[PDB]
């Protein structure tokens, strides 16, 4: 196979104070204080590393352990440990699904979003949409976005609102969306720019609204079809005429003209009167 | 024979004097002084995040 | 009520108020360091 | 001296828990042997 | 009564519902067992080798192959260089 | 005395100390170097592992110089144990059946774990999974069972 | 239910042990209870009048698995997992002496209520020990090949009924040091062996959750069985559950792993009672020897229940 490639040498990776934006370093909050509030957020700098999945992937001390999360700093391109990292150093696949309390890196997801909408995210929205802006406004935005927003996962839909320099990338997997957000933030696309890859809000386009509502509905339908027996659900939709005939003949129980209610017929238990389960 | 070995091992594990509370109990021992020296030097002014 | 019922109610109410006094005394002055190394385990039979 | 002897208190003393032994029971405190100057430097830096 | 055999023997009359648990996910009750029982059953499930019938000599043999897979422990009377004592911090080759 | 005396109140060590003095200063300088090892790249609990490792190594050197090779006198051995050149309790565990290769004392302190266990490094390697390179959070031990 | 016996309450708790109660007994008079537990102590309780704890014995280095009142009622007998036996004076509360020589944990022990006084100590080194309660050394010991978990002494004082992990109830002769006959039928380890008050039947509960009554009379057929009783399941703990006979011999009681005491009729076989109230394996279920309908249950939830049968 192949061990995980050390991305940045440990000589360049330290743990130092942020640049001095004040007079006194507050050590409880680890933040500079003093100066003027005209500085405040200042600007978003350029990150110290990008990722090549074909070059930086490998095995760590995490493929041996089931349930290990992906690495935030391998996604950020600045993980020096290589094969000695305790987290996975590979790309999230399509079967890498996670519960609605953590991301793919194991950070805890929150109740609501933050106003400056970034960070880990919230579990009250299955958000697979990433909002990227601050793109150098040219005519070939779509090709370079589709080339560079493609090595992080499998993609459903990229709508490039050109002229504004804004795109909304929807992956099919939420973990891939989180990986792309943590990988492309403060990166460069073709020229020296800082990309503002943040969590997308909700597309007000009613077509997108009904698409998302429908997709939620067949996700829940898939869960219910997994829960219910195959004959039960096959009678439940009733698109098959033979299943309809089976419902008419079976839901009689001797008494004619009954057409037994769904509470009695579609019931599961040891004492139910049905083939049960 | 194997049942006898398992019974003897289980009863010695359960009712031995060395496991009065379920586990082997030792005395609180003294650490090397360089452990505390390294801890105090490492945390420092408590300025690192 | 007779002395039997009176004393039974006295026992019940004074046990409840004694529990309240113990809680109030715990809250009023904490015992300097709040640790307890007599951490006896509790076993639960859980049927899913 | 006379005021110390006149106010010589000796009431009942109940079950007193030692602070350092209760801290030694936990896993958060270890024990070692160091020079008193090193301990004083540590105490001064910790208080600061 | 109501703990006698004829009281526990009689069933509940009437039909059954065609359509309980202490907590929201199941039924949980407080129980009292020895510490050794829980430790032994948790060990039997947890240890890879719980069961699989094995006496002392071939267990010592498996220990011997596992020990020779590991690095050399070193000499404790050698304080520096090659052959210095590494001990329990010797890693397993893989 | 572990407390320093200036020069004229120092008593000389017992005979045979000067033969092993170079290795004792090797261990002392190794520990002093372990004091100045960057913590910027490793977890916090991993910053303290080399000190326990060097304490084990020095105690093992004294222990197997007295008990296996018998190249030092008993008086010298007790002076080394009394003056902090070896950990007497770790040596005492090393003379017991089943604790002969024990990494450190804190890994058998059962009163100070969550479920009153020993460390996972006390477990024989046969009852652990393959490709499981455990590394003790107390000292970095990779397995200190006597059969290992 | 109206009041049946002379108790302060129809059923009531006894608690104060900090460990699993492994054995509880009764006075031959029926007025005192002695219980030994995992916490290496013995608690002595008074049944009648005000139910008061009146004694604690602290001499054993490990769990006390047995304790037996003498023929008179002033001497207590402790078998304990520190590989010892002990005789205790229950007037001064001191220990009279210790009996030493067993090389493993003693599981069972019995004293002779008729004739000369002896001690019957079965232990995991496969050894029955016959002890005199005045000398610290054993009178005799019979060596077997399997750990022994239940012993009983006969009315005649020359027959030893020993049950262990070999799934057989062996009947030995003391003066011959040999088994006179083996008794088969169980398929898990025998936990109790109790002779009937008249001495005509033998009770044996084992770890297969079946309690068997056996014909014990000397002129008996080849199969010395009588009956088998179900309904007392053994749970997760492999404890030494000990049963008892009622004084008239009509009823038998065996503790279960569900916290219940299952009482059958010895002659009919019906499940007469299934008594709940414990949160652990009921280690002992005993009847009052003084003609009373009183049952005492001792269980590993550190507690005993004293109840009356109505
Ligand atoms: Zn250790
Ligand atoms: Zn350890
Ligand atoms: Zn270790």
């Amino acid at each position: 196979r192949r061990p995980a490639r050390p991305q940045i040498d440990p000589a360049l990776v330290k743990s130092e104070r942020p640049p001095q934006t004040g007079t006194v370093f507050n050590i409880w909050y680890n933040k500079w204080s003093g100066g003027d509030r005209e500085d405040k957020y200042l600007s978003q700098t350029h990150a110290k590393g990008r990722c090549n999945i074909a070059r930086d992937s490998g095995y760590t001390r995490a493929d041996s352990r089931p349930g290990s999360y992906f690495c935030l700093y391998f996604a950020r391109g600045i993980c020096p440990k290589g094969q000695d990292c305790d987290y996975l150093h590979r790309l999230p696949t399509i079967h890498d699904i996670f519960n609605p309390n953590v991301d793919c890196f194991g950070r805890d997801k929150f109740a609501d979003y933050r106003d400056d909408m970034g960070g880990v995210g919230s579990f009250n929205r299955q958000n697979r949409t990433i909002y990227v802006g601050r793109i150098h406004v040219t005519d070939d935005i779509e090709e370079i976005v589709a080339r560079h927003f493609a090595e992080w996962g499998q993609i459903e839909r990229i709508r490039v609102l050109n002229n504004r320099g804004v795109a909304f990338i929807t992956y099919t997997n939420e973990a891939n969306a989180q990986f792309a957000k943590e990988a492309m933030a403060h990166q460069s696309l073709d020229h020296n720019e800082i990309l503002n890859v943040r969590w997308a809000t909700a597309d007000p386009n009613p077509l997108a609204q009904k698409r998302e509502q429908r997709r939620i509905e067949e996700q829940a339908a898939e869960a219910i079809r997994r829960a219910l027996p195959a004959e039960f659900v096959a009678e439940i939709e009733g698109k098959d005429p033979e299943a309809r005939k089976r419902r008419k003949l079976e839901s009689s129980y001797g008494l004619e003209g009954y057409e037994a209610p769904d509470a009695v017929h579609f019931a599961r238990g040891p004492n139910a009167v049905n083939p049960r389960g | 024979a194997q049942k006898k070995k398992e019974w003897l091992r289980m009863q010695r594990n359960r009712f031995g004097e060395k496991r009065k509370g379920g586990f082997v109990e030792t005395q609180k021992a003294d650490m090397p002084p360089e452990h505390l020296r390294k801890i105090v030097k490492d945390i420092g002014d408590v300025s690192q995040k | 009520p007779s002395k039997e019922e009176v004393e039974a109610t006295a026992e019940r109410t004074k046990n409840a108020l004694a529990a309240l006094v113990s809680g109030a005394l715990a809250a009023q002055k904490p015992k300097n360091v709040q640790v307890n190394t007599k951490r006896e385990a509790t076993f639960v039979k859980y049927t899913p | 001296y006379v005021l110390n002897e006149l106010h010589r208190k000796r009431p009942k003393s109940m079950q007193k828990q030692s602070l350092l032994r209760t801290l030694k029971q936990t896993k958060f405190f270890q024990q070692t042997t160091i020079d008193w100057v090193e301990a004083g430097l540590q105490v001064c830096r910790q208080g600061f | 009564v109501p703990y006698t055999g004829e009281n526990l023997a009689r069933p509940s009359y009437g039909p059954a519902n065609p359509f309980k648990n202490n907590v929201l996910t199941g039924h949980a009750e407080e129980m009292y067992i020895s510490e050794a029982t829980f430790r032994a059953k948790h060990r039997a499930v947890e240890a890879v080798g719980g069961g699989v019938m094995r006496s002392n000599r071939e267990m010592k043999e498996v220990n011997k192959r596992l020990r020779e897979m590991r690095e050399d422990k070193g000499s404790a009377t050698i304080a520096d260089g090659e052959g210095a004592y590494i001990g329990p911090w010797a890693r397993y080759k893989r | 005395m572990p407390a320093i005396r200036p020069a004229s109140k120092r008593k000389p060590p017992p005979d045979g100390f000067s033969d092993i003095e170079e290795d004792l200063l090797i261990f002392a300088n190794k520990m002093k170097d372990a004091q100045n090892t960057p913590t910027d790249n490793i977890p916090k609990h991993q910053a303290q592992w080399p000190i326990f490792q060097i304490a084990h190594q020095r105690s093992r050197y004294v222990y197997e110089l007295y008990y296996q090779k018998q190249a030092i006198s008993k008086q010298l051995y007790d002076w080394l144990l009394k003056n902090g050149y070896a950990d007497a309790m770790l040596i005492a565990k090393w003379k017991k059946q089943g604790y002969e290769k024990l990494c450190c004392l804190r890994c058998i302190q059962t009163k100070e774990t969550n479920f009153n266990s020993t460390c996972i490094c006390r477990v024989p390697r046969a009852q652990l999974k393959e490709d499981q390179d455990i590394q003790c959070v107390n000292c970095g031990c990779r397995g200190c069972a006597s059969t290992d | 239910t109206p009041r049946t016996s002379n108790l302060k309450a129809p059923l009531m708790e006894l608690s104060g042990h900090t460990g699993e109660i492994f054995t509880a007994k009764f006075d031959p008079t029926g007025t005192l209870i002695a219980s030994g537990s995992m916490d290496r102590t013995i608690m002595l309780w008074r049944v009648y009048g005000d139910c008061e704890n009146y004694g604690v014995l602290n001499g054993h280095k490990a769990a006390i698995l047995d304790l037996q009142w003498s023929r008179d009622g002033d001497i207590l007998f402790s078998a304990s997992a520190d590989m010892h036996l002990a005789s205790w004076d229950l007037t001064t509360g001191q220990r009279i002496r210790r009996y030493i020589g067993h090389e493993e944990i003693i599981n069972a022990m019995d004293v002779t209520q008729r004739g000369e006084e002896l001690l019957i100590s079965g232990s995991d080194d496969g050894t029955i020990g016959i002890w005199d309660p005045r000398t610290k050394n054993a009178v005799d010991y019979i060596e077997t090949d399997f750990p022994i978990t239940a012993v009983a002494v006969s009315e005649a004082g020359n027959e030893i009924y020993s049950g262990g992990i070999d799934n057989d109830i062996k009947v030995w002769d003391i003066r011959k040091k040999a088994v006179v006959h083996t008794m088969l039928g169980h398929n898990d380890t025998i936990t109790t062996l109790r002779v009937s008050p008249d001495g005509q039947q033998l009770l044996s509960y084992a770890m297969d959750s079946t309690a068997r009554t056996w014909d014990i009379r000397p002129f008996a057929p080849t199969d010395r069985h009588i009956r088998t009783f179900d309904g007392a399941p053994l749970g997760l703990e492999k404890n030494l559950i000990r049963g008892s006979w009622s004084k008239d011999g009509k009823k038998i009681a065996v503790g279960a792993g569900d916290g219940t005491v299952v009482i059958w009729g010895s002659d009919t076989g019906k499940l007469l009672y299934k008594l709940p109230g414990h949160k652990g394996t009921v280690n002992c279920a005993e009847f009052a020897p003084d003609g009373a309908p009183i049952i005492l249950s001792a269980s590993s939830d550190r507690t005993m229940l004293l109840g009356e049968l109505i």
